[PDB]
RNA sequence: UAGAUGUGCAUAGUUAAACCGAUCAUUAAAAUAAUGAAUAGUGUCUAAAGUUAGACCCGAAGCCUGGUGA
RNA sequence: UAUGAACUCUUAGAGAAAUUACUUAAUAAACGAAGUGAAUUGAAAUAUCUUAUUAACUUCAGGAAAAGAAAUCAAACGAGAUUCUAUGAUUAGUGUGAACGAAAAUAGAGCAGCCUAUUAAAAUAAGUAAAAUGGCUUUAAAGCUGUUUGAAUAUUGUGGG
C-alpha cells in the first residue's frame, strides 16, 4: 500500500531535483522542457 | 602527443586538439594566438577517435557474427590496425608521432614520405588527412623547405613570385620584447 | 561580426598548393574572356542550312 | 530580303543550339575567305572537337569530353529536329555515323 | 601448392644515396623491408622512394630494379 | 487542320517447356495404333463473398526501446 | 503608407528559471541526412527468416533538406539527370516454409542545364579500381566495408558495366 513518503519533506531538495535549473543545465533535462513545452504546459518544473 | 621541439623553428607542432601553445620563454603580445585555417570537410562525426590520428578513410565498422549451423546473427565490431609510429619529416627534421593505420603507413611509403602525404592535393587526400592529418599539412607548409618549394613551383605555372610568415612575427617579438 | 566571419571562412586560401592557385587563376582570367558572339554574316549562313533542310 | 529571313532562323534557335554553335563554329558558317586554324575560338582552342577527349599535353592525362555521350545525343536529336545536324562536329552518335557503321561492318 | 596463396609485400623500391655497406652502392635501385628504410635510411638521408615521378625525372623505368648486393665492401 | 499517344481481358489449342499449331503431347524413327484436350467475350451497377490491411467488438500475464525516481 | 513606446525569464557569468550581478549579451517542436539499431508479432512451437534498413536514440544542417545532369539503363531498335504519385507487380526472383520482392517501360506533377558551374570548384583524379578473407546488402552480378595485398591510359578499342 502507499505510504507516507512526504513526510520531512524539504523544498530545497524539490529545487535541487525537479527544478528549472537542473534541466536546462543537463542533457535529459532539455528533452523533459522540450517535451513539457510542446504538450503545452505551463508548469515546466517544480 | 608529446611531440619535439622543431630544431630551428619557434613554432611547435600543433596540438591535437588544433592549438598551438608557445612557450613561456618566447615573447609573445597581449591576445594573440597561432589560429589555423579549419578543416574544410569538418571534423567526423562518428569515431571521434579517427579525428586525432592519420586513420586515413577507415571508421569502426558493425556487422554480424554468423554462428556455424543456424547462421544465428550477432552484433560485432571492426575495429581499424592503428599503431602508434614516429614518422620522420624532412622538412621538420623531427620524428612526428601520431597514430596512424598499417593502410596509411603504405601510402607514406607510396609517396615519398609523411610531407608528401600532408601536400596532396586530391579530394580523396583532404579527406583522408582529418583535422589532424590537416594540422601538420599547414605546420609543414610554415617551414622554410616548403616555403621556397612552392614558390619555385609558381615560376613553372607562370605565376607571379609571393605576407610576413608567422615564424617572422614571432622572430619580431623577440626583438620588441628587449626595447 | 560578418566581416570577421567571412576573413575566417576565407582563412584557409594561405595552404593552397602552386596548382590549385594556378586553375583558380586561370579560372578569373577565362570568365573575363565572356561567350563569344555569332556575327550576322554568320548567322546568315546558319539560315541556309535551316531553310535548305526544311524546305529545299 | 532573303538574307534578312535567314539570320531570323538562326536566331529562332533554341538557345542551347545558339550557345553551342557561338563557341564552336565550323568551317562551313565562318567567312569564304577565312582559315580554320587562324581566328579560333578560346572554346576552340582548349579542344578542337569538344565531343572527344584530349590529352593534355603536359600532365598524360586524357581529359573527358566537354559534353558526354549523353549531352552529345541531346544536341544531335534537337540538332535534327531544326535542320542543323550538319553543323555538329563528328560525334559517334550522328544519325549517319550510326548507320555508316553499321552498313560498312554489320553484326 | 594451391591455386592460391598467402598475400605477402615484396618491399618497397628505394635509390640508395650514400653508398650503404653490404646492401649496394650509390645510386643503386632494388627493394628492401620497409622497416629499414622507415626507422633506418629515410631519416639519416641514406636512400629516397622511387615513385613513378621520380623514375620519370631521372630518365629510368620501372624495369631498372636491381638487387641486393650482401657481398658488396666499400 | 492533321497525326499520334496512354495498363488491361478475350479472340487457339497443346506440353514440364519451346518448336509446332486445328492440331498438340508420350511412343528414344515416324505413322488415326492407342489416350486426353476445341467455339462469347468484355465493361458497369446492386448484392454476397475469398485475400492482405486492427478487419465483428471487449479483455491478458508478459517482451523490447527511450526516459523518471534513493 | 509611415511613426513614439514595447518590462522580466528562457537568453552574459553564477544560482533553488522569472533572482543576483551586469549589459545596447538573445532561435522551440515537427520535418531532413548520416551513424547506431531492437522486441512484441507471423511462421498456428521455434533458431534462419519475418516483424524491419521499422520504432527509438546520437550527431549535423536548412526553410526545406537530401539527391541530381550517367564509368545509367537497354539489346542489335533505341532511350537520355534527380525528386514525388500511379501502373508494370499477390510479376521476374529469392525462401524449406511463412512470406519477402525489383527493374525496364508507361502515364501524370515538375522540367534546366553545366565547369566562364550567375559564385566563384578540376591542371580529369592510385593505396584508387580490383582480388583473397570476415561481414552488410542482395538473386550468385552490382553496390558498402574491417584485415592482408594490389592495375591499366581512350573507338587507331585503354578502363567499367
Ligand atoms: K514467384
Ligand atoms: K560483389
Ligand atoms: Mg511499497
Ligand atoms: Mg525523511
Ligand atoms: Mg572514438
Ligand atoms: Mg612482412
Ligand atoms: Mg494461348
Ligand atoms: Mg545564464
Ligand atoms: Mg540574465
Ligand atoms: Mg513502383
Ligand atoms: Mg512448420
Ligand atoms: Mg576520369
Ligand atoms: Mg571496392
Ligand atoms: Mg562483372
Ligand atoms: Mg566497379
Amino acid at each position: 500500500g502507499p505510504r507516507p513518503t512526504m513526510s520531512g519533506a524539504t523544498r530545497l531538495v524539490q529545487k535541487r531535483r525537479h527544478g528549472f535549473l537542473s534541466r536546462v543545465k543537463t542533457k535529459n533535462g532539455q528533452k523533459t522542457l522540450k517535451r513539457r513545452l510542446a504538450k503545452g504546459r505551463l508548469r515546466l518544473s517544480a | 602527443y608529446h611531440q619535439p621541439r622543431v630544431p630551428s623553428s619557434a613554432i611547435p607542432i600543433p596540438n591535437v586538439s588544433g592549438r598551438v601553445p608557445l612557450p613561456d620563454s618566447t615573447p609573445v603580445p597581449e591576445d594573440f594566438k597561432i589560429e589555423i585555417p579549419s578543416y574544410p570537410y569538418g571534423p567526423r562525426r562518428v569515431y571521434h577517435q579517427s579525428n586525432t590520428g592519420l586513420y586515413g578513410s577507415a571508421l569502426i565498422r558493425f556487422g554480424n557474427n554468423v554462428s556455424k549451423r543456424n547462421e544465428i546473427k550477432t552484433r560485432r565490431k571492426w575495429r581499424p590496425n592503428v599503431q602508434q609510429k614516429r614518422l620522420w619529416s624532412k622538412s621538420l627534421g623531427v620524428f612526428v608521432r601520431t597514430r596512424v593505420t598499417t593502410r596509411v603507413l603504405r601510402t607514406i611509403d607510396k609517396v615519398g614520405g609523411l610531407d608528401e602525404y600532408l601536400l596532396g592535393h586530391k579530394a580523396a587526400r583532404v579527406k583522408e588527412l582529418g583535422p589532424w592529418g590537416w594540422m601538420l599539412r599547414w605546420r609543414i607548409m610554415q617551414t622554410p623547405e616548403i616555403r621556397e618549394r612552392f614558390a619555385k613551383e609558381r615560376e613553372a605555372l607562370g605565376l607571379p613570385p609571393r605576407e610576413k610568415s608567422l615564424e617572422e612575427q614571432l622572430r619580431e617579438f623577440q626583438v620588441a620584447g628587449i626595447q | 561580426e560578418e566581416q570577421e566571419k567571412e576573413a575566417k571562412k576565407s582563412a584557409a586560401k594561405a595552404m593552397l598548393t602552386p596548382v590549385q592557385e594556378y586553375n583558380r587563376k586561370q579560372r578569373e582570367l577565362r570568365r573575363a574572356r565572356g561567350q563569344p558572339a555569332l556575327t550576322e554574316e554568320m548567322l546568315a549562313k546558319i539560315g541556309e542550312v535551316v531553310a535548305r533542310n526544311k524546305l529545299g | 530580303a532573303t538574307v534578312k529571313q535567314h539570320v531570323q532562323l538562326a536566331l529562332s534557335l533554341p538557345p542551347r543550339l545558339r550557345t553551342f554553335l557561338a563557341r564552336y563554329p565550323p568551317a562551313s558558317i565562318l567567312p569564304a575567305g577565312a582559315d580554320p586554324e587562324t581566328h579560333k575560338t578560346p572554346y576552340q582552342e582548349e579542344s578542337p572537337n569538344p565531343f572527344m577527349p584530349t590529352k593534355h599535353p603536359i600532365t598524360g592525362k586524357w581529359h573527358n569530353p566537354k559534353y558526354s555521350l549523353r549531352r552529345q545525343a541531346e544536341l544531335v536529336k534537337l540538332a535534327q529536329e531544326h535542320g542543323v545536324e550538319e553543323l555538329l562536329p563528328f560525334t559517334r552518335k550522328l544519325n549517319e555515323e550510326k548507320l555508316r557503321k553499321r552498313v560498312e561492318l554489320g553484326l | 601448392a594451391s591455386h592460391r596463396m598467402r598475400l605477402q609485400d615484396q618491399g618497397v623500391v628505394v635509390r640508395l644515396l650514400e653508398d650503404i655497406p653490404k646492401f649496394g652502392r650509390k645510386h643503386a635501385i632494388f627493394r628492401i623491408e620497409r622497416g629499414r628504410m622507415r626507422n633506418e635510411w629515410f631519416p639519416k638521408n641514406k636512400a629516397e622512394y622511387m615513385t613513378p615521378a621520380r623514375f620519370q625525372e631521372l630518365g629510368l623505368t620501372r624495369d631498372a630494379i636491381g638487387e641486393v648486393d650482401r657481398s658488396f665492401v666499400i
